[PDB]
């Protein structure tokens, strides 16, 4: 399996309501899966979003997700 | 109009609570249950009180949420109903649907019960506050609605949808009634034009019983940011 589908099945694990955007609290599932302090995870999902959501829309899709990687 | 969803002001399942029962980025309260797929804000039991408040507070001059949730009761008659909350301060415990009194902002009422007897619920009633307004629990807010619709949300196949838009001063309520599969069909409720609410608050939802006690269940609430 090439790292393209890898990536492909990482992507379809985590959008858990099957709309091809993974959103914040779908990031968050898949980091917290003691827990871990909500203000690293804010931390976190923040910099994934500043770094990856091109179109600001709270969503990351697939294209962005292909061209983080 | 750009939406920007915001994961920091939302909740929904299917991995809704943690495993130590919290849910992600909010607080709970009361009787408030927290489960995969919804919370159970006030279960059917005699006199609860429960709600679900943001940790912290949002700073959008234009706001839409989607709050989808289920009343359910085995009378045509229930009560007391559910609230959705935008104010300054975090209103977690307290006798208006579960939560403070004398809040600051906005509260969208679905009250079930007819405290006033006037045959007019279950009804949806949009009540601004400034601080200082007690909640006239008796007469549904009646003398305190800004705005209010007639509007079954009780006992319904589907799950009930309220949009609530803040937008160019304006807070429009739109509901799906939850008859068909068709999460899209929203009828108009209510508006309010030129309504003024604090540049920060808290998003919140809560939920009360009485002696007669209907199941409140959200199953997700949705925070968008308009540009
Ligand atoms: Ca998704
Ligand atoms: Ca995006
Ligand atoms: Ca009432
Ligand atoms: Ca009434
Ligand atoms: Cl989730
Ligand atoms: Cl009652």
């Amino acid at each position: 399996m090439s790292p393209q589908e890898l990536q492909l099945h990482y992507f379809k694990m985590h959008d858990y309501d099957g709309n091809n955007l993974l959103d914040g609290l779908e990031l968050s599932t898949a980091i917290t899966h003691p827990l871990m302090s909500e203000d690293e995870l804010i931390n976190i999902i923040d910099g994934v979003l500043r770094d990856d959501d091109k179109n600001n829309d709270g969503y990351i899709d697939y294209a962005e997700f292909a061209k983080s990687l | 109009p750009h939406r920007r969803f915001e994961y920091k002001y939302s909740f929904k399942g299917p991995h809704l609570v943690q495993s130590d029962g919290t849910v992600p980025f909010w607080a709970h309260a009361g009787n408030a249950i927290p489960s995969s797929d919804q919370i159970r804000v006030a279960p059917s039991l005699k006199s609860q009180r429960g709600s679900v408040w943001t940790k912290t507070k949002a700073a959008f001059e234009n706001w839409e949420v989607e709050v989808t949730f289920r009343v359910t009761g085995r009378g045509r008659i229930g009560a007391d109903g559910l609230a959705i909350w935008y104010a300054e301060n975090q209103g977690l415990e307290g006798p208006v649907f579960g939560s403070a009194d004398l809040w600051n902002g906005v509260g969208i009422f679905f009250d079930s019960f007819d405290n006033d007897g006037k045959k007019n619920n279950p009804a949806i009633v949009i009540i601004g506050n400034n601080g200082q307004i007690h909640y006239d629990h008796q007469n549904d807010g009646a003398s305190q609605a800004l705005a209010s619709c007639q509007r079954d949300f009780r006992n319904k196949p589907y799950p009930v949808r309220a949009k609530i838009t803040y937008y160019q001063n304006t807070l429009t309520v739109m509901i799906n009634n939850g008859f068909t599969p068709d999460k899209n069909d929203y009828e108009f409720c209510a508006k309010v034009e030129n309504m003024i609410i604090p540049a920060q608050g808290h998003f919140g939802i809560s939920a009360a019983t009485g002696g007669l006690a209907d199941d409140h269940d959200v199953l997700s609430f949705l925070t968008f940011q308009l540009t």
